[PDB]
RNA sequence: GCUGCAAGCCUCGACGAGUAGGAGGGCCGCCGCGGUGGCGCCGAAGCCCAGGGCGCGGGCCCGGGUGGAGCCGCCG
RNA sequence: CCGAGGUCCGCGGCGACGCCGGCCUCCCACCCGACCCGUCUUGAAACACGGACCAAGGAGUCCAACGCGCGCGCGAGUCAGAGGGUGGCUCGCGAGCCCCUGCGGCGCAAUGAAGGUGAGGGUGGGAUCCCCCCGCCCCGGCGG
RNA sequence: AGUUCAACAGGGCGUGAAACCGUUAAGAGGUAAACGGGUGGGGACCGCCCGCCCGGUGGAUUCAGCCCGGCGGGGC
């Protein structure tokens, strides 16, 4: 709204807040990212290295869903199962292991960031990292993959 | 232009886009309008379904 | 005349809650009486914290709130923040917390009060502890937010490790010219 | 939140009908008039037609200024002509008949979205305003020879289809007084808004939620000041006019039974909303006398210091004896021997 | 703060019973008059003799 | 809950009076009709009402029960004291002491029935 | 109708703050209007200009607000209004408004006459 | 019961009051002819040494009153530091130093700013009384009772006003926490006026160090 | 006894220049809206006044005259 | 009472406007002070510019996107957006309510040009809190 | 003279501000006029002992404690 504003106390001050020797001109220094190489370098140069050049190959008809690898870490693996399978499958740890199918709750690759539980799985993924399968052996368990 | 730290803008507003700006007023009457076209569809094909 | 500086006279700390929660200004009612008068160095940093704002009241997350619980020496104490206890999908087991927080996340309810343990507002806290006896005051990560990440000498400066603002994460996106 | 009282359904007389409905638990959820205020803001403002100016407004001269040379003040003036209007500025905002500073244009952000769990939160809040006498009568409604506050009437109610039937109900459960209320203030609006299809303005009467519509909406519909509401379908702009909470609600037994269910309780999640239930209480005991008051709090807190400490104001102790004894008590005595030094004593 | 009626009364040396006053205000102004005594107001208790002034 | 109910009415009520800069609550059950937490008198479970008869005889003492909480046809008591001065003072005098019903109100009671009463 | 205490209101000043230069123009008015001019005197608080209102200017607290009379002014429109100052009256006037009619100005000095409560314009009709 | 502990504890106060009252009187009464012992002693020491032909040079004064004589505006920055530290931030005002060369070389680099001396009993005896006031809690606090000094230095054995006397005529071991306690004396303008301030007090002005003439300049300002 | 509008009230100490500029408070003012509390042909709005006042001030109230149909307080 | 800042348990002439009161404001007079505002400027009363007078109008806005701070809801989630449903002959209400097998956005993983690969505590300071010991206690606490 | 509540609505006529002007009333005017502070004079319109308790006094008490009867209300 325009109750709060600070032009409602700008009222009876000349300048405005803008300055009686500098006033508040049409673009004292050039409209949008002018002068990025000649007076505004220090600017661009300080806050955004990296602004002005070529870096790598160019895809011209680059299609988001070819390179769709959506991931999730062990921490979170069990999240995919309800609380109660998890816990239900822990008295019974005698080979009777559920099956968290990664690909059906959204994910393609398993990465091995946080710990398991002590409890054998099957987890079906499209793609395993080496460290989240050793998690997944180690833990007792395999690593099915799936297309 | 640029005072300190922040992101390289890159508005889109170069052009005459005043001429071309199309306000969603009627999107509530064309949801009366697209529901009474099903209903009057619904009778004219009274015993099939509405959804084809 | 007199020889200083009234630069530094306003002292800039929040007295009040920038808020209009009528809950909230309660508990500030209820703990500005136990600042006055109980004489406990716990009620006068509650009386901060209720104060502040969201930002510096950052989640505790459940599982950070369990490693803090699981120090030596907290076996019967009880944790207090004063902000939301947020769940931790990444931890499994719950030791039957005593927590006492201004508000608990659905799922954080749920695995606190089913782990047989027991859930407090900061009234209670007034009322079955008014001294902050037997209290262990959780903070949560207040440099934890993505705004910190920015917040440094400046990106295109050596050893700055500082994210810069940028519309897109990509090839052509401030990567060329500085950043190798 | 665990203080669900047995609330009792009246007839369609002013006495009860025997039966008894457990309190909802929404009229328990935390009363937030902040949310409230925040919500009926941008919730009003999603009603609200667009207005804006002509994007020709002023620019349908010709007009070229005259530039320096002549006397005039560098504006663009309008083509020569045997008119008054030639020669007037005719473009900037501080010309007659020019264009404004700023012309409002039509789109402007008229319509704010609110999160769907603030709007239920500033609606839970609405609710639990009105169950309580407070409340209600600061709102401004006369309720104070209603049977109870949570009005809850039979469901034959809903089933009334004339206007005597309803007036008389009013009659009978007191409730007419906030009626009179609203003839009393029935007037002419002050402003240019009588000129904009908004001459006559009233009060706000009590609020009648039903479950059924049978002809209750009907009934009802000639009394001035009443608001028919389905129990479904609770606007919280005719629940807290004017962004204020304690609004009048006469609820019927059909309406006050599925309540429940619409929101839920703490316990159990509604069933007529996916995934939802009342916001938790940040502040179980609200009463701060029964916490100040208590055993163990009274226990903790030192007692109540009520001396006054005024400034002492300052005497000269080089001047005044007794200020200087007090502080030096020695000062008597060397007194004493210096007075008796001015007196001529002969010794051996 | 104590009373009128308790305050301690002053007296100029110059004024003693028996010396000759002079008004200067009333309607007696500049009439010398003889002093008698002080009363317990401190006002003084004036004489002209009558038959005199 | 009347700390959380005056938190809702100390600036916005239907009685609420603001002008010269002085603020006046007009609720029939305030002794003063002072804005403050101790004189609203429709937020407590105990509140004191005094107001003249309906001749301009008497003192009509309005109390509000215990059951009579969400009831408000059934909320208050109306007891009428048209005596002399001392013994209207004494009476409303041992209804706030002797019954120990909302005390802090006791001598602004003795007053607004002091006040009615001329 | 005495007030319950009538102290010495003293006033730091009684003259108006006169807004500068309105004495030379008919366009400004006498409301004050603070000097924000590069050059101005009144804004320099130069020597025998017209001074500008500060804070140190302030009333006493105990009688801002108070009338002559040792009352302060309270605006009424009815008397449901009036009843307000029934508690009270020793310290604060009833001032009925401008727009009521004769009829209605009429039952309030009659009403403020039994509470006790002083009108400062009982008979303005 | 809990008025008889109560009445018991009033009464031992009461008894414990009247024992400090009679400590401060033999303190305060010792502390007066200490004042005149040591006046005696440079006395028989001066009178000895022109017996014998020589000379008896006394020791260097160990306390000085600096008196701020110059304004606020137009100072320069090395003199502005000392003067703060010195905890004179205002004109005509007074505090205590104890004369020391990490002393004596800040009031030299801050000479034409004050008007400094070595005072004597008088002077430091009238200025706590007249002008005395501590500082509590960072706030200037009127020297009314001995309740407020023996509050703040009452670890120091300073319990009433005349051991803050004691302490900063004689200087002692706890001059440094007694002379912070006492705010900045606010002195009033020289009754009298003064030579000329601009100058030094050798050369007819009154900046400076004036040995014992400082006293006539209390005299007049306090 | 008084208060306790706790966003209130009370006590103590120090302090007070200011362009450009920044921030805060406003029971300062204007137009419309949702509420709420009113006012008006026994005279509203507006306008005028050598009348009575309030506020540090922005401004405001009251009285009188003119006017003839609407208008204002408070919370947003 | 030389003591936590004032009281009189003192008093006079006039009181119905003739002879009383009205700060400020009106007129007039005197003393002291006092050059014309705005603006640019190191510097304006300037022999710098604008302004004869008065009324009305007259200039920091709206949109998009971003940053940070704050309020709020929920929380490793969050937002339902297009759309759909429907108090059914649709005022107020082009609102509000509801569900969309939540499409997707932004978060939950980064890194490399890319192919690709992809994340297991210590020390010091530290609000607060815990325990022990010795005194005191008005049994609630206080002091070391 | 007459109509009208009203011609302070008489025809570009509701309200009728400011600049400006006429006239009347009032005062002043050799340092252009105005202005700040202080006061003076003048003028126009205005403005202006009770309460508690107690002691006697002399007139009236649908007269008080208490009792009885009926009713209502009050609690960490
Ligand atoms: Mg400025
Ligand atoms: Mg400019
Ligand atoms: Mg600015
Ligand atoms: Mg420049
Ligand atoms: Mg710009
Ligand atoms: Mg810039
Ligand atoms: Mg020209
Ligand atoms: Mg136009
Ligand atoms: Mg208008
Ligand atoms: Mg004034
Ligand atoms: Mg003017
Ligand atoms: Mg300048
Ligand atoms: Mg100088
Ligand atoms: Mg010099
Ligand atoms: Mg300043
Ligand atoms: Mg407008
Ligand atoms: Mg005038
Ligand atoms: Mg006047
Ligand atoms: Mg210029
Ligand atoms: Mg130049
Ligand atoms: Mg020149
Ligand atoms: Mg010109
Ligand atoms: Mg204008
Ligand atoms: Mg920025
Ligand atoms: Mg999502
Ligand atoms: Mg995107
Ligand atoms: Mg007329
Ligand atoms: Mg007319
Ligand atoms: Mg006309
Ligand atoms: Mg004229
Ligand atoms: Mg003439």
């Amino acid at each position: 709204p325009t109750k709060k504003s600070k032009t409602r106390k700008l009222r009876g001050h000349v300048s405005h807040g803008h300055g009686r020797v500098g006033k508040h001109r049409k673009h004292p220094g050039g409209r949008g990212n002018a002068g990025g190489l000649h007076h505004h370098r220090i600017n661009f140069d300080k806050y955004h290295p990296g602004y002005f050049g070529k870096v790598g190959m160019r895809h011209y008809h680059l299609k988001r869903n070819t390179t769709f690898c959506p991931t999730i870490n062990l921490d979170k693996l069990w999240t995919l199962v309800s609380e109660q399978t998890r816990v239900n499958y822990s008295q019974k740890p005698d080979g009777p292991a559920p099956i968290i199918d990664v690909v059906r709750a959204g994910y393609f690759k398993v990465l091995g960031k946080g710990k398991l539980p002590k409890q054998p799985v099957i987890v079906k993924a499209k793609f395993f990292s080496r460290r989240a399968e050793e998690k997944i052996k180690g833990v007792g368990g395999a690593c099915v993959l799936t297309a | 232009a640029p005072s300190r730290n922040g992101m390289i803008l890159n508005p889109h507003f170069h052009k005459d886009w005043q001429k071309r700006v199309r306000t969603w007023f009627n999107q509530p009457a064309r949801k009366i309008r697209r529901r009474k076209a099903r209903q009057a569809k619904a009778r004219r094909i009274a015993p099939r379904p509405v959804s084809g | 005349g007199v020889d200083i500086r009234h630069n530094k006279d306003r002292k800039v700390h929040r007295k009040e809650p920038k808020s209009q929660d009528i809950y909230l200004r309660l508990l500030v009612k209820l703990y500005r009486f136990l600042s006055r008068r109980s004489d406990a160095p716990f009620n006068k940093v509650i009386l901060r914290r209720l104060f502040m704002s969201k930002t510096n009241r950052p989640p505790l997350a459940l599982s950070r709130l369990i490693r803090k619980m699981k120090l030596p020496g907290r076996e019967n104490l009880t944790a207090v923040v004063v902000g939301t206890i947020t769940d931790d999908v990444r931890i499994q087991n719950i030791p039957k917390l005593k927590v006492c927080a201004l508000k608990v996340t659905d799922r954080a309810r749920s695995r606190i009060l089913k782990a047989g343990g027991q859930i407090m507002t900061f009234d209670q806290l007034a009322l079955t502890s008014p001294r902050g006896r037997g209290t262990v005051l959780l903070s949560g990560p207040r440099k934890g937010r993505q705004v910190y990440r920015h917040f440094g000498k400046a990106p295109g400066t050596p050893h700055s490790h500082t994210k810069p603002y940028v519309r897109s994460k990509g090839r052509k996106f401030e990567r060329a010219r500085g950043r190798r | 939140a665990c203080a669900r009282p047995l609330i009792s359904v009246y007839s369609e007389k002013g006495e009860t009908s025997g039966k008894n409905v457990v309190m909802p638990a929404v009229f328990r959820a935390p009363i937030r008039p902040d949310i409230v205020n925040f919500v009926h803001t941008n919730m009003r403002k999603n009603k609200r037609q667009p207005y804006a100016v002509s994007e020709l407004a002023g620019h349908q001269t010709s007009a070229e200024s005259w530039g320096t040379g002549r006397a005039v003040a560098r504006i663009p003036r309008v083509r020569g002509g045997g008119t008054h209007r030639s020669g007037q500025g005719a473009f900037g905002n501080m010309c007659r008949g020019g264009r404004m500073f700023a012309p409002t244009k039509t789109w402007r952000r008229w319509h704010r979205r609110v999160n769907v769990n603030q709007k239920r939160y500033a609606m839970c809040s609405a609710l639990a305003a009105s169950a309580l006498p407070s409340l209600v009568m600061a709102k401004g409604h006369r309720i104070e020879e209603i049977p109870e506050v949570p009005l809850v009437v039979d469901d034959k109610v809903e089933g009334y289809k004339k206007t005597k039937e309803a007036v008389l109900l009013l009659k009978k459960l007191k409730a007419w007084n906030d009626i009179k209320k609203v003839y009393a203030s029935q007037r002419m609006r002050a402003g240019k808004g009588k000129m904009r299809n908004r001459r006559r303005i009233q009060r706000k009467g009590p609020c009648i939620i039903y479950n059924e519509d049978n002809g209750v909406t009907r009934a009802f519909r000639n009394i001035p000041g009443i608001t028919l509401q389905s129990v479904s379908r609770l606007d919280l702009l005719k629940l807290a006019p004017g962004g204020h909470i304690g609004r009048f609600c006469i609820w019927t037994e059909g309406a006050f039974r599925k309540l429940d269910d619409l929101y839920g309780t703490w316990r159990k999640a509604s069933t007529l909303k996916v995934d939802y239930n009342l916001p938790m209480h940040k502040m179980s005991i609200t009463d701060l006398n029964r916490i100040i008051k208590s055993e163990e709090v009274q226990k903790a807190i030192r007692p109540a210091n009520r001396k006054i400490n005024r400034r002492v104001f300052k005497k000269n102790p080089l001047k005044n004896l007794r200020v200087m004894m007090k502080l030096n008590p020695y000062a008597k005595t060397a007194r004493r021997r210096a007075i008796m030094a001015h007196n001529p004593d002969v010794k051996a | 703060i104590k009373a009128f009626s308790q305050h301690r009364r002053k007296l100029r040396k110059t004024i003693t019973p028996g010396t000759v006053l002079i008004m200067l205000t009333g309607r007696h102004r500049g009439k010398r008059v003889v002093f008698l005594k002080q009363l317990d107001s401190g006002l003084l208790l004036v004489t002209g003799p009558l038959a005199i002034n | 809950s009347p700390h959380l109910q005056w938190m809702v009415i100390r600036n916005s009520s239907s009685f609420l009076i603001k002008r010269n800069k002085q603020t006046y609550s007009t609720e029939p059950n305030n002794l003063k009709a002072r804005n403050a937490f101790r004189f609203n008198g429709l937020i407590h479970r105990k509140t004191i009402g005094i107001e003249p008869a309906a001749d301009g005889k008497g003192v009509v003492v309005v109390l509000k029960k215990r059951s009579g909480q969400r009831k408000p046809a059934s909320s208050y008591g109306k007891i009428t004291i048209n005596k002399n001065s001392r013994a209207t003072l004494a009476s409303v005098r041992n209804i706030i002491r002797k019954n120990k019903y909302r005390r802090d109100l006791r001598m602004a009671a003795l007053r607004r029935v002091s006040a009615i009463l001329s | 109708l005495r007030p319950l205490t009538k102290p010495k209101i003293v006033k730091k000043r009684t003259k108006k703050f006169i807004r500068h230069q309105s004495d030379r123009y008919v366009k400004i008015r006498a409301n004050w209007r603070k000097p924000r001019g590069i050059d101005n005197r009144v804004r320099r608080r130069f020597k025998g200009q017209m001074l500008m209102p500060n804070i140190g200017y302030g009333s006493n607290r105990k009688t801002k607000h108070m009338l002559p009379s040792g009352f302060k002014k309270f605006l009424v429109h009815n008397v449901k209004e009036l009843e307000v100052l029934m508690m009270s009256n020793k310290s604060h006037c009833a001032e009925i408004a401008h727009n009521v009619s004769s009829k209605n100005r009429k039952l309030i000095v009659e009403r403020a006459a039994q509470l006790a409560i002083k009108v400062t314009n009982p008979n303005a009709r | 019961a809990i008025r008889a502990v109560r009445l018991k504890k009033a009464k031992a106060d009461k008894k414990a009051s009247k024992v400090t009252r009679k400590l401060i009187f033999k303190r305060a009464e010792a502390y007066h002819k200490e004042y005149k012992q040591l006046y005696r002693r440079e006395i028989r020491m001066s009178r000895m040494a022109r017996k014998a032909g020589n000379y008896y040079v006394p020791a260097e004064p160990k306390l000085a009153f600096v008196i701020r004589i110059r304004g606020i505006n137009g100072v320069s920055p090395k003199v502005r530091k000392v003067l703060q530290l010195l905890r004179l931030r205002q004109i005509f005002n007074g505090v205590f130093v104890k004369l020391n060369k990490a002393s004596i070389n800040m009031l030299r680099i801050a000479e034409p700013y004050i008007a400094w001396g070595y005072p004597n009993l008088k002077s430091v005896r009238e200025l706590i009384y007249k002008r005395g006031f501590g500082k509590i809690k960072k706030q200037r606090i009127a020297l009314t009772d001995n309740s407020l000094i023996e509050k703040t230095l009452g670890q120091c054995g300073i319990i009433c006003i005349e051991d803050l006397i004691h302490e900063i005529y004689t200087v002692g071991k706890n001059f440094k926490a007694a002379n912070n306690f006492l705010w900045p004396f606010k002195l009033s303008s020289p009754r009298g006026g003064m030579n000329k301030k601009t100058t030094h007090f050798v050369e007819g002005g009154d900046a400076g160090n004036r040995e014992d003439q400082i006293n006539r300049l209390v005299r007049r300002m306090n």
